[PDB]
RNA sequence: CCAUAGGUUAAUGAGGCGAACCGGGGGAACUGAAACAUCUAAGUACCCCGAGGAAAAGAAAUCAACCGAGAUUCCCCCAG
RNA sequence: UUGAGCCUUGAUGUGUAGGAUAGGUGGGAGGCUUUGAAGUGUGGACGCCAGUCUGCAUGGAGCCGACCUUGAAAUACCACCCUUUAAUGUUUGAUGUUCUAACGUUGACCCGUAAUCCGGGUUGCGGACAGUGUCUGGUGGGUAGUUUGACUGGGGCGGUC
RNA sequence: CGCGGGGUGGAGCAGCCUGGUAGCUCGUCGGGCUCAUAACCCGAAGGUCGUCGGUUCAAAUCCGGCCCCCGCAACCA
């Protein structure tokens, strides 16, 4: 339990999942919950209505915690991003701020080359 | 969970000490604090296999100083229920009592009962608490 | 030589015995291991190859008084 | 063992009980250093007759000798000069054998085995906390100054 | 520091040899078992250390048997 | 810090009938209250989130057993205990960190001494490890001791006993 | 030969231990699906718990066996 007031929402949504975990301000995980992991395997695991329901998953899950209010730091393109913000602040948290941290490089590694 | 008159009943018996034999019913109607006439819960533990249908032990004893014969039946837990007197008994009719019933027990006690019989012996007044007898 | 200073346990030989009894010579070597003893009386410290049994020798008895035995003896302590 | 003791020792022991304590604590720690005394009868009526009242007060006076070496220093406060290079960064990092040094000609004549310095053996340059522990009740703190010379 | 380690001198004794016997410390295998591992051979061969003229053992925390015998060693029976 | 045994104290356990987050058994029907009461404010512990429990207190001195629908009786009083667990006392074990006195040191320096052996002494570094002994599982052709049948139109193979 | 267990639609695992109220994934069908084949998704059909007794309000469970499937330590007639 711990009883935490303040906490984090971490958005990892990619091209294929949209994997939503709330943590706290330090960094230390609390719950978490995944499009893939509440059904919808398949070509509706990348989707936004998926990433919905992930929201809503990890909602709930994180309630013995009792996170007041939390900010959002979504990361990667995916199909998601923003409608799983949109579900996780009409669920009933409060959304002090809104941030993006998408890990660009300075041409660091050579990327694939894949799909032809 | 306790109370006032329950706090002195504690007070007049350790549950962390085994007693001997005449000192159990001197004690006995000291823990007997209400007006009405109760009457003596007899809990005997025994030492047999209650998961196995050949020791579940039950019977009666002819007691010549009754509470007639009373009658009794073990439970799946291991230990059996019965009362043999009252409270305001004289405390030498209660001595022959008690060990009228658990002699009894010599003879009700299975042969394929494993381990050690006569396990803990110990009789308490239904509003007091319970004194343990060696 | 593997020989405690203080009662004298020397290496013994026995047999190796198997499963099968097959008997093979070994040999039981005493636990010795040097230890350094603070003697009072001369108030410094003395080194001894002693077996942990001799050990308990020593603190049960005077540590003095076992030196007045190797003292008596000609074992150099 | 059953040994008894003679000083007071920092977990146990309350100057001349007889604690059983693990053989070795006994024979390599305490019988040494005249902490206390194996428990035979022979030793025991030297203590509680002979020692109970006189070696131990006794034993109490060179707590109160080195109560005398709370403030020998009244100073409390010595500056040692060794070569430095740029911004501190002392060449010759000084060890516990010189700190003794320097107070052995400026105030206590304590030996080596006394000063307990905890923030390293002393490599910056700067202001210090040296902890002079004489006795395992009483300690002494003593600030000082090292010099880039 | 004292003091020990160490150094020097003097006195006394020891070392090596010897056929076997004797005590102790180590200790084989061939062989027999119709093979062979337990076992046997055998605590023998042999090696080593020590003492004597003998050496070892030795005056019961021994047996016996509800009667008694009285340290140890050796020979004959007990008994293949 | 963290497991386990045990003791004490206090909790704990909703097919469904249904006022009851009742496990078995069970003696007798008054406990209870003013060694400061029903009701409620509020947080916490528990939560199959059904409905318990509970520190202080305005309040102010009551609350309810049989009775009834149940297979059962009401933690009103009580005894021996089952499952789940909470504090303490206590008992050992398994880990992590720090320390120094054992121990190691084929580090430095001094002495024995003109001696890279060894021993001793300050000191530095490790440190209850390491390593050695006794017990023990595994591995082990490195090594050792051995076995590896007979008949048989020679032996082997095949077949047989 | 003793110490421990596991037995469940056709089949692999759950739940049992801490009793009342059996879930899960493949294999088959109705299709939905698209000019279609393929992939995908939804719905449905299947064990009354291996079995025989004791106890209890109630047995898949707790406990006695059998049939066994095994995990083994053994294993010097």
């Amino acid at each position: 339990r711990k009883q935490v007031s303040d906490g984090v929402a971490h958005i990892h949504a990619s091209f294929n999942n949209t994997i939503v975990t709330i943590t706290d301000r330090q960094g230390n995980a609390l719950g978490w919950a995944t499009a893939g992991g509440s059904g919808f395997r398949g070509s509706r695991k990348s989707t936004p209505f998926a990433a919905q329901v992930a929201a809503e998953r990890c909602a709930d899950a994180v309630k013995e915690y009792g996170i007041k209010n939390l900010e959002v730091m979504v990361k990667g393109p995916g199909p998601g991003r923003e409608s799983t913000i949109r579900a996780l602040n009409a669920a009933g948290f409060r959304i002090t701020n809104i941030t993006d941290v998408t890990p660009i490089p300075h041409n660091g590694c050579r990327p694939p080359k894949k799909r032809r | 969970k306790l109370t006032k008159r329950m706090r002195v009943i504690r007070e007049k018996v350790d549950a962390t000490k085994q007693y001997d034999i005449n000192e159990a019913i001197a004690l006995l109607k000291e823990l007997a604090t209400a007006k009405f006439v109760e009457s003596v819960d007899v809990a005997v533990n025994l030492g047999i296999d209650a998961r196995k249908s050949d020791q579940n032990v039950r019977g009666a004893t002819v007691l010549p100083h009754g509470t007639g014969q009373v009658r009794y039946r073990n439970d799946k837990n291991g230990i059996i229920h019965t009362t043999i007197g009252k409270v305001d008994f004289d405390a030498d009719k209660l001595k022959e009592n008690l060990e009228a019933l658990l002699v009894a027990l010599k003879k009700a006690k299975p042969t394929q009962a494993k381990g050690v019989y006569i396990k803990k012996v110990s009789i308490s007044t239904t509003m007091g608490a319970g004194v343990a007898v060696d | 030589s593997r020989v405690c200073q203080v009662t004298g346990k020397r290496p013994v030989t026995g047999n190796n015995r198997s499963h099968a009894l097959n008997a093979t010579k070994r040999r039981f070597l005493p636990n010795l291991h040097s230890h350094r003893f603070w003697v009072e009386s001369e108030k410094r410290f003395v080194t001894l190859r002693v077996s942990a049994k001799g050990m308990r020798v020593i603190d049960k008895k005077g540590i003095d008084t076992v030196l007045a035995e190797l003292r008596a003896r000609g074992e150099k302590y | 063992m059953q040994v008894i003791l003679l000083d007071k020792v920092a977990n146990l022991g309350s100057l001349g009980d007889q604690v059983n304590v693990k053989a070795g604590y006994a024979r390599n720690f305490l019988v040494p250093q005249g902490k206390a005394v194996p428990a035979t009868k022979k030793n025991i009526e030297f203590f509680e007759a002979r020692r109970a009242e006189l070696e131990a007060k006794l034993a109490e006076v060179l707590a109160a000798a080195n109560a005398r070496a709370e403030k020998i220093n009244a100073l409390e406060t010595v500056t040692i000069a060794s070569k430095a290079g740029d911004e501190g960064k002392l060449f010759g990092s000084i060890g516990t054998r010189d700190i003794a040094d320097a107070v052995t000609a400026a105030g206590v004549e304590v030996a080596k085995s006394e000063v307990r310095l905890p923030n390293g053996v002393l490599r910056t340059t700067g202001e210090h906390e040296v902890s002079f522990q004489v006795h395992s009740e009483v300690f002494a703190k003593v600030i000082v100054n090292v010099v880039a010379e």
